[PDB]
């Protein structure tokens, strides 16, 4: 059974930092990519980037929207995905979904329940 | 900077009916190598996490009911739901995975 559990959500103030976590299971972690998609309350989904798998070299990619500020890393041993965020701008706020990606179906076939981020002064 | 425009923005319908919705692309999403259209449709019920419905334009994901049918290629794609059930109420996103990933604005489905 595939499981993706995100965590580390809550109130923060802009410019600060926040570390989002995403535990996995039920599949060979290193066999797949791992993407981060976010959805601002009342808005559409946004792909932030992924981290490739073992065969590719666990290299990372980012959308122009978050490139530089956010950085993605993984922990193959424990099979845990991470999103290191920097300068939590007012439009950074939203529910953050980690997902299972790759070049097999070229899609995110498994998603987590997400973790909410709210930026309040 | 691939841009995916979905039409319409929203659409309400009664259960059991047949609906279509459009996904329009900026660049061709067709790969001449494996001859695959790098586009996927995603279902997201209100307050829940998104779910893969279809990939490679027409390939239905495992478990997804037969009434969900995806079609099109290049820049033009559509999602067809033959006999909309109550469970179907949700926002539908098309996504290009031709170069990294990009989601459309989404098409919201209502059931009255
Ligand atoms: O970024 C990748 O490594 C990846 O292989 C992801 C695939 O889904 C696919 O988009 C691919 C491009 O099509 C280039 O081959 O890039």
């Amino acid at each position: 059974e595939v499981k993706l559990v995100e965590s580390g959500g809550g109130l923060v103030q802009p410019g600060g930092s926040l570390r989002l976590s995403c535990a996995t299971s039920g599949f060979t972690f290193t066999d797949y990519y791992m993407s981060w998609v976010r959805q601002p309350p009342g808005k559409a989904l946004e792909w932030l980037g992924f981290i490739r798998n073992k065969a590719k070299g666990y290299t990372v990619e980012y959308s122009a929207s978050v490139k530089g500020r956010f950085t993605i890393s993984r922990d193959n041993s424990q099979s845990i995905l991470y999103l290191q965020m920097n300068t939590l701008r007012a439009e950074d706020s939203a529910t953050y979904y980690c997902a299972r990606d790759g070049y097999y179906v070229d899609a995110m076939d498994y998603w987590g329940q997400g973790t909410s981020v709210t930026v309040s002064s | 900077d691939i841009v995916l425009t979905q039409s319409p923005s929203s659409l309400a319908v009664s259960a059991g009916e047949r609906v279509t919705m459009s996904c329009k692309s900026s660049q061709s999403l067709f790969k001449s190598r494996n001859q695959k259209n790098y586009l996927a449709w995603y279902q997201q019920k209100p307050g829940q996490s998104p779910k893969l419905l279809i990939y490679w334009a027409s390939t239905r994901e495992s478990g997804v009911p037969d009434r969900f049918t995806g079609s099109g290629s290049g820049t033009d794609f559509t999602l067809t739901i033959n006999g909309v059930q109550a469970e179907d109420l949700a926002v539908y996103y098309c996504k290009q995975s031709y170069n990294l990933r990009t989601f459309g604005g989404g098409t919201k489905l209502e059931l009255k």
